[PDB]
């Protein structure tokens, strides 16, 4: 086998917004992990299951890749055991994670004059999400016992907001672009080893 | 500093495609918000045409989808509007303008409510052909005084189609100034006058020059008026 | 006729209180909270006083006020001003018709002081007689109410052929004004003793004489 398409995932143009994120497993191939762990343009790097230099004498049945784009405040909450309005509504680690979270700065990538619009997130959800779910939906949020019709009005929130990315945004408050690696193996036969 | 401009023909003959241009300034229109086209014929009301952002998705006005396209060119920033097939029912003042809402996934996005609009260009559907104003000036005479105030101004005869703006002294001059409704005459072509009320005792060292300008054409005139002698 | 009905005209007071409404469907304005008003003043483009029924813009004053009840929505100017006289739209989603327009509304404020007309009556230029045209312009600022008539001589026989006279519009002091062309040839105007533009409002007469010498 080659190299596993981590760079396809890495170095993607465009990224998702948190609460649409996207996924891609890796099968089948070899990848030396070194290559990003002592990239230090990685302004995070952590992982929660296994020792990063021990990957290399590691084999997985999958890898997953999950990207997105949230605020700097927030890169906090991606990980195992975290509660805020990422971790709750957007993008839940379970707590017996193993893998690794990357981080990066992307204001010069994802900052906009007038602010991007294009970046959202989920502000209202009635429950909080699962380890690894995706809520895409746009049902109007009741926050109140009128109930809503599917039309937005008082306590009738769109359950999406903005992240209005700047430029001249405070750094907490500036996009920063992630990719969620996922270890798993079971009793299929490991394919992608380091 | 969000700011659209509207361009393209004055005037476009019967049954052919119309086409204009809103170019945007001080924001990309791949960072966000739905941009629309709302069109008024002269002395009715708001019609709005279709919205746009920057993926390329459009709503249209029902009774136009037949007719409409809009495009939008990121790379160049601006988005477009063709509206084929025209009749006299499409001579109207057409506005490009920026939604309120910056997000695009919202509910009845692009067809809400509208926050920076553009200064409008007009459009007239007709078989005629462009033709350039003529100025002349209405000198400032010793009937025309009322006072310590005299009246002068331009006269902009024989143009088609609208419109004609005037200003006086590139802008120094906005005060007591007044540019009239233009006539249509039996040649089917326009004419106007602007009347500027100034002081009589400055009447032989101030300078008045009224700018007209004709886009429909590529014409603009400087016209110095002078004191009758 | 258009899919929101609008009352053509609305007539407040200054400083106080006048509401326009706007009548739709269940389908519309009934349907959605996503009605917007618009204020439109004579040359300039539309301007949004109030989006989403009743949020109101940056630096639209809180005088404007807009709500909504069952399939009909309203908007509400109170301390009426001098610069509030301009058109009034309100807008909303329809659904499938997407976004949907009232016919519009025209506001006056009452307030009138009576003004009488100021007439000025040009001559042809000397230019425009040099390319052998000849056009008098004659013009009617400064008068309240916006009715006005107008009427040309020559010498002291009537005139009406050659004659166009502009719609009265409001300046930018609130008042009307209005404009009246009579063309002629060169040979005509110089044939002739004088020229009059006679302007005649509330029953009275303001007429003005130009002439070749
Ligand atoms: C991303 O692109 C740069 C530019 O070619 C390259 O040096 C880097 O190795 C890429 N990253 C990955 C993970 O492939």
């Amino acid at each position: 086998k080659n190299l596993c398409p981590f760079g396809e995932v890495f170095n993607a143009t465009r990224f998702a917004s948190v609460y649409a994120w996207n996924r891609k497993r890796i099968s089948n191939c070899v990848y030396d992990y070194s290559v990003l762990y002592n990239s230090a343009s990685f302004s995070t790097f952590k992982c929660y299951g296994v020792s990063p230099t021990k990957l290399k004498d590691l084999c997985f049945t999958y890898v997953y890749a999950d990207s997105f784009v949230i605020r700097g405040d927030e890169v906090r909450q991606i990980a195992p055991g975290q509660t805020g309005k990422i971790a709750d509504y957007n993008y839940k680690l379970p707590d017996d994670f193993t893998g690794c979270v990357i981080a990066w700065n992307s204001n010069n990538l994802d900052s906009k004059v007038g602010g991007n619009y294009n970046y959202l997130y989920r502000l209202f959800r009635k429950s909080n999400l699962k380890p690894f779910e995706r809520d895409t939906s746009t049902e109007i949020y009741q926050a109140g016992s009128t109930p809503c019709n599917g039309v937005e009005g008082f306590n009738c929130y769109f359950p999406l907001q903005s992240y209005g990315f700047q430029p001249t945004n405070g750094v907490g408050y500036q996009p920063y672009r992630v990719v969620v690696l996922t270890f798993e193996l079971l009793d299929a036969p490991p394919t992608v080893c380091g | 500093q969000v700011q659209l401009q509207e361009s393209g023909p004055g005037l476009v003959k019967p049954s052919e495609t119309l086409s204009l241009t809103c170019t945007v300034s001080g924001y990309s229109i791949s960072s966000g918000y739905y941009w629309g086209w709302i069109r008024q014929p002269p002395g009715k009301g708001l019609e709005w045409i279709g919205s746009i952002y920057h993926s390329g998705s459009t709503y249209y006005n029902p009774s136009l989808k037949t007719r409409v396209t809009i495009s939008v060119d990121t790379s160049k920033n601006q988005f477009s509007l063709k509206l084929s097939s025209v009749t006299a029912a499409d001579t109207a003042v057409y506005y490009c303008a920026r939604a309120v809402v910056g997000i695009v996934v919202v509910p009845a996005a692009g067809r809400r409510a509208f926050d920076i609009w553009g200064q409008g260009t007009m459009v007239t559907v007709s078989s005629a052909s462009t033709k350039g104003p003529s100025v002349f000036p209405l000198a400032p005479s010793s009937k025309s005084t009322s006072g310590g105030t005299a009246a002068l101004g331009c006269l902009v005869k024989d143009y088609f189609p609208e419109p004609v703006t005037v200003s006086w002294n590139s802008g120094a001059l906005t005060s007591g100034v007044h540019t009239f409704p233009a006539v249509l005459q039996s040649s089917g072509l326009y004419s106007l006058s602007s009347v500027v009320t100034v002081p009589s005792s400055s009447l032989g060292t101030q300078t008045y020059i009224c700018n007209v300008n004709h886009k429909p054409s590529n014409t603009k005139v400087d016209k110095k008026v002078e004191p009758k002698s | 006729q258009s899919a929101l009905t609008q009352p053509p005209s609305a007539s407040g007071s200054p400083g106080q209180s006048v509401t326009i409404s706007c009548t739709g469907t269940s389908s519309d304005v009934g349907g959605y909270n996503y009605v917007s008003w618009y204020q439109q003043h004579p040359g300039k483009a539309p301007k949004l006083m109030i989006y989403e029924v009743s949020k109101r813009p940056s630096g639209v004053p809180d005088r404007f006020s807009g709500s909504k009840s069952g399939n009909t929505a309203s908007l509400t100017v109170s301390g009426l001003q001098a610069e509030d006289e301009a058109d009034y739209y309100c807008s909303s989603y329809a659904g499938s018709n997407n976004l949907v327009f009232g016919g519009g509304t025209k506001l006056t404020v009452l307030g009138q002081p009576k003004a009488a007309p100021s007439v000025t009556l040009f001559p042809p230029s000397s230019e425009e007689l040099q390319a052998n045209k000849a056009t008098l312009v004659c013009l009617i600022s400064d008068f309240y109410p916006g009715a006005v008539t107008v009427a040309w001589k020559a010498d002291s026989s009537p005139v009406k052929a050659g004659v166009e006279t502009t719609t009265p519009s409001k300046q930018s002091n609130n008042k009307y004004a209005a404009s009246s062309y009579l063309s002629l040839t060169p040979e005509q105007w110089k044939s002739h003793r004088s020229y009059s533009c006679q302007v005649t409002h509330e029953g009275s007469t303001v007429e003005k004489t130009v002439a070749p010498t």
